RNA sequence: ACUCUGGUUUCUCUUCAGAUCGCAUAAAUCUUUCGCCUUUUACUAAAGAUUUCCGUGGAGAGGAACAACUCUGAGUCUU
């Protein structure tokens, strides 16, 4: 078998809070491998943005 | 970048980027390399990817 | 080496300090730098820790404390005067809060490790509070200030803050404990000291002032560390030190003159190692090797640091200034735990810590070796000498002066004082040290006084050892191969000894239940009795956490029982007792040792009830300090109150053992106040023996606590969290899934991570700390410690509820639940039986 | 502030490898369970035992480099 079976799947979880996993934010300033760095940037919930945005004078 | 990676633009595509260098590498053999604060930060930024 | 023996002749040159933090806070790491600094043959590798003090598997594996170690070293003091330091390495995590009492116990000072970046968090503030209860010495070592200069890159004049902030914070929390102001912490007064244990800084105001003398020389470091911290400027065009700025911009003198130059030695170390170091070097006089230039930015940094600050001196003269020696710091160690009193001639021979006196220790420790089925006792001598291959009598924690039963002789073989890993053989211990004890495992359970026999025949124990944390997680345990149960047996009693607050307690079912206080503590605990005591399959039950049993409403009708003489007839009513009266008598603030005129003085006026009631109070609940009250109601204008007088000491025992074992969850009423309305007393002494009345007492007990309503009381933890802002939502919604109010959350000064206190209940606490971690990814994690019992939402009286199996019952049916399979769980009967 | 201090590189060889030999990762054989099963040759996947292979460190020995003073330190090094 060239590709892999579905049923090999590990991450099958009934519980929402494994199913949704927090994502790490790093904060604000850390970017995970390989991902391009605007996209991420894009995709990131900007908590930190908006909480460095608030406490900017 | 002429202003970053003003340390390593020398030599950072050659074959064996500093063989010759006997401050940084030993010798021909090419091990135990040592580098400096500037290049490894200049390498760092470079392979934030 | 010699001299490390010889010193314990001087009662003064030695002090007897416990090293408490928060989890991970740096006191490991500390005792490292410190053995590192006294033994040159110890040193720690470049990236991994030296992991010195922690002998133990789990201790390494895990990387979290577990066990406290003693640690005794010679260390030279500021002037130059080689002092001796006895050291307890205790476990940071609040889950092993015993394992710090039994150090703290036989512990003078304390030594506060609190992180720089972190703050104070929870166990800081629990061990502050327990060590104000043994009124202890406080001292306060800001560790891991490194983090504020190399993780935060805070501003020096923003780190300053930082710390004036958490030191406040200290001083304010020690002041809301206790009254004595002279515990105020300050690092002008040799209090606060600050450090990083990493790369091996440890420099106080005085230590630091004293460096700068050694520098330029003609410089009086005492007064010049009295004005070296606060809202005081230096001014050069004076050289002079002022309340208010010279300039406009000016930095205050703390940071002038101390936070600046760590942060450019630092600077130097981290940004300018090839550039910039060497000059810096050269100025401060530092001379490392071209060898010594070639290693990574940490382990340069550390050697750095170590040549630059030199010994630790700063936290020895610390110890010295702060922390009494046993000699003259023993009398409030008498005062507080001793049980006969310094009044007694035994209190003031061991008051003086008299080596030639009569011989006194206190063991609270016990410890494991390779095989485990010798265990060696730990704990100080309180007064006399005790010598190897000697006689004494070991006493019990059940010990008066009356009952010699729990005593033994046992003959001591060679003893030693622990030094970490090793230990260096001993043939005599004088008073006022730390020493190992050999020979006394088998008398010696948990607290344990030692005595010399022939002679001091009225001598007491000391009190048993005092826990802040109520321990109310249960797991059964049982083995795998029923032929090999005494084995398992065996090794319950190896952990019995080992844990200080373990509780191993057999039901009528049969099942071995251990109490612990959370979920690391038993997965140690099963951990050492698979692997090193036992070493034999074990199985364990699915985690259940202890009930208490209380009464919300007065009872209908008053309940009677009767002598099987059927002369003696006793009845009684149950209320539930008044908000915080049962706290107060949990924290001993009202004892049974008052007079009466005091406790009921203290109830008629702050709890406004009946000064003849507050003097018809009788006894307290399950022990002395109980939280159920006993109260008698008997109107003299139909009882008599010298007959009765004679059957109430056993209406008390009676009572006590009903509150002991509850009707309803077969243990621990709580929180119920019980009236005797009506005593009928026979005549005759032979009619009213203690045979007859304690089990009268008992059902009669049982009968008005059932009459009325009862209910459960869950214990409910209080967690705080640390994390980042983002996963404060989270962290919210993983704490609303497990039934949890959340009460604050507040951001740490200084920090960009929040920290969330919300209250969980305990039954639904297990797997909560590996859920949030797990859920947040790393960034959010928690420590769980009992906090209060609360009522579990139910009624354990309704029988029309119908309990389906292996499903998570909703908050109505719960209650019932929680009883009817905790009585499946203790063997008894499917309903409580009203009529019993 | 001084006299002597004597290099480092590189090619080999010979032994020892404790330590993540290696901040990397293979294959084969054998023995147990296996999955396929129908004969070898390939195999399924876990454990256990060796082995070979791509590498590695140290020590010692023998060359070349190739110069060379010195570096550095023993100290009296001095105002």
């Amino acid at each position: 078998v060239f590709e892999w079976d579905a049923s090999e799947d590990t991450s099958i979880d009934y519980n929402p809070l494994y199913k949704e996993r927090h994502q790490v934010q790093l904060l604000g300033r850390g970017f995970i491998a390989g991902i391009d760095l605007k996209q991420q940037k894009r995709e990131q919930s900007r908590f930190y943005g908006d909480l460095m945005e608030k406490r900017r004078t | 970048d002429p202003e970053e990676d003003a340390p390593v633009l020398d030599w950072f595509y050659d074959h064996q980027p500093l063989r010759d260098s006997r401050k940084y590498v030993n010798g021909s053999t090419y091990q135990r390399w040592q580098f400096t604060l500037p290049m490894m930060s200049t390498l760092y930024r470079l392979a934030n990817q | 080496m010699d001299f490390l023996a010889d010193l314990m002749d001087n009662s003064e040159l030695i002090r007897n300090v416990t090293l408490c933090g928060h989890l991970h806070h740096g006191k490991t790491c500390f005792v490292d730098c410190l053995i590192e600094q006294t033994h040159p043959e110890i040193r720690k590798r470049y990236d991994q820790d030296l992991c010195y003090t922690d002998i133990l598997f789990t201790e390494q594996e895990r990387g979290v404390g577990i066990k406290s170690t003693p640690v005794t070293v010679v260390l030279p003091d500021t002037k130059g005067k080689s002092y001796l330091f006895n050291i307890m390495d205790t476990p940071g995590h609040v889950n092993f809060s015993d394992e710090v009492t039994a150090g703290l116990r036989i512990s003078d000072g304390v030594v506060l490790f609190i992180d720089a970046a972190e703050g104070v968090m929870l166990n800081t503030e629990r061990l502050i509070k327990h060590a104000v209860q043994e009124r202890l010495a406080v001292t306060v070592c800001i560790n891991k200030i490194d983090r504020l200069i190399l993780e935060l890159k805070l501003p020096p004049t923003d780190a300053y803050y930082k710390l004036r902030h958490i030191v406040d914070e200290v001083n304010g929390l020690i002041s809301m404990y206790s009254t004595d102001e002279n515990l105020i912490l300050s690092p002008l007064l040799g209090n606060v000291c600050f450090s990083s244990s990493q790369y091996s800084i440890c420099f106080t105001l005085g230590s630091f002032a004293k460096i700068y003398a050694d520098t330029f020389g003609d410089i009086n470091y005492q007064e010049f560390a009295k004005r070296l911290w606060g809202d005081i400027y230096f001014n050069p065009k004076t050289r002079k030190f002022t309340k208010k700025a010279p300039t406009s911009s000016s930095q205050r003198s703390f940071v002038e003159f101390i936070l600046e130059p760590l942060y450019k030695i630092l600077a130097q170390v981290v940004g300018d190692v090839d550039t910039s170091l060497p000059r810096t070097l050269d100025e401060l006089g530092i001379h490392l090797t071209k060898e010594e230039l070639k290693l990574n930015i940490r382990p340069l940094l550390r050697l750095v640091c170590k040549k630059f600050f030199g010994e630790f001196t700063g936290f020895v003269d610390m110890c010295v200034q702060h922390i009494p020696s046993p000699k003259v710091g023993a009398k409030p160690k008498i005062e507080h735990t001793y049980t006969g009193g310094v009044d007694s001639d035994l209190g003031e021979a061991m008051s003086d810590c008299d080596p030639d006196g009569p011989l006194m220790c206190h063991t609270t420790k016990m410890y494991s070796t390779d095989d485990g089925v010798q265990f060696h006792a730990f704990g100080r001598v309180l007064s006399g000498t005790i010598h190897a291959g000697q006689p004494v009598k070991v006493l019990g924690e059940n010990y008066t002066l009356e009952d010699e039963e729990d005593s033994q002789i046992c003959t001591v073989g060679r003893l030693w004082i622990s030094v970490a890993r090793y230990h260096i053989e001993v043939n005599r211990v004088p008073a006022g040290n730390w020493v190992l004890i050999e020979g006394v495992d088998q008398p010696i359970v948990k607290t344990a006084t030692i005595t010399e026999p022939r002679g001091n025949e009225e001598a007491q124990i000391f009190r048993p050892l005092k826990f802040n944390t109520t321990s109310v997680i249960k797991i059964a345990v049982e083995p795998v191969n029923p032929s090999e149960l005494p084995k398992m047996l065996d090794g319950l009693r190896k952990v019995n000894k080992s844990y200080p607050s373990l509780t191993t307690k057999v039901e009528e079912s049969g099942e071995h239940v251990i109490l612990g206080t959370g979920e690391l503590y038993l997965d140690c605990v099963m951990h050492d009795l698979r692997k090193m005591y036992s070493e034999i399959d074990i199985k364990v039950a699915d985690p259940v956490v202890t009930f208490c049993e209380t009464v919300v409403e007065t009872s209908s009708l008053k309940c009677f029982a009767e002598t099987p003489n059927k002369k003696n007839k006793i009845t009684m009513i149950a209320e539930p007792l008044e908000k915080g009266l049962a706290e107060d008598i949990e924290n001993e603030v009202v004892q049974i040792t008052w007079n009466r005129k005091k406790l009921g003085e203290f109830f008629q006026t702050k709890y406004d009830w009946d000064l003849l009631a507050a003097r018809s109070i009788w006894a307290f609940g399950p022990d002395a300090t109980g939280p159920n009250i006993l109260v008698d109601d008997t109107l003299p204008s139909e009882v008599d109150k010298a007959l009765l007088g004679s059957v109430k000491d056993s209406i008390v025992q009676g009572f006590q053992w009903g509150t002991r074992e509850g009707p309803l969850c077969d243990e621990l009423i709580r929180n119920v106040k019980f009236k005797i309305l009506d005593a009928v007393v026979a005549q005759e002494p032979l009619h009213r023996g203690g045979g007859q009345i304690i089990p009268t007492a008992r059902r009669v007990v049982y009968s008005a606590f059932l009459m009325a309503t009862p209910r459960l009381m869950e214990p409910y933890y209080f967690v705080e969290v640390q994390a980042p802002a983002d996963c404060v939502s989270a962290v919210y919604t993983v704490l609303a899934r497990r039934r949890g109010h959340v009460t604050q959350d507040a951001p740490i000064p200084g920090s960009p991570l929040y920290t969330i206190k919300a209250f969980i209940p305990a039954i639904d606490s297990f797997g909560f700390e590996t859920d949030l971690r797990t859920h947040t990814q790393g960034q959010a994690f928690s420590l769980s410690v009992f906090h209060h019992w609360q009522i579990v939402p139910g009624d354990p009286l309704d029988k029309s509820i119908v309990i389906r199996p292996l499903e998570p019952q909703p908050a109505p049916h719960l209650a019932r639940e929680f009883m009817i399979k905790t009585r499946r769980r203790k063997g008894l009967s499917e309903d409580v039986s009203i009529s019993k």
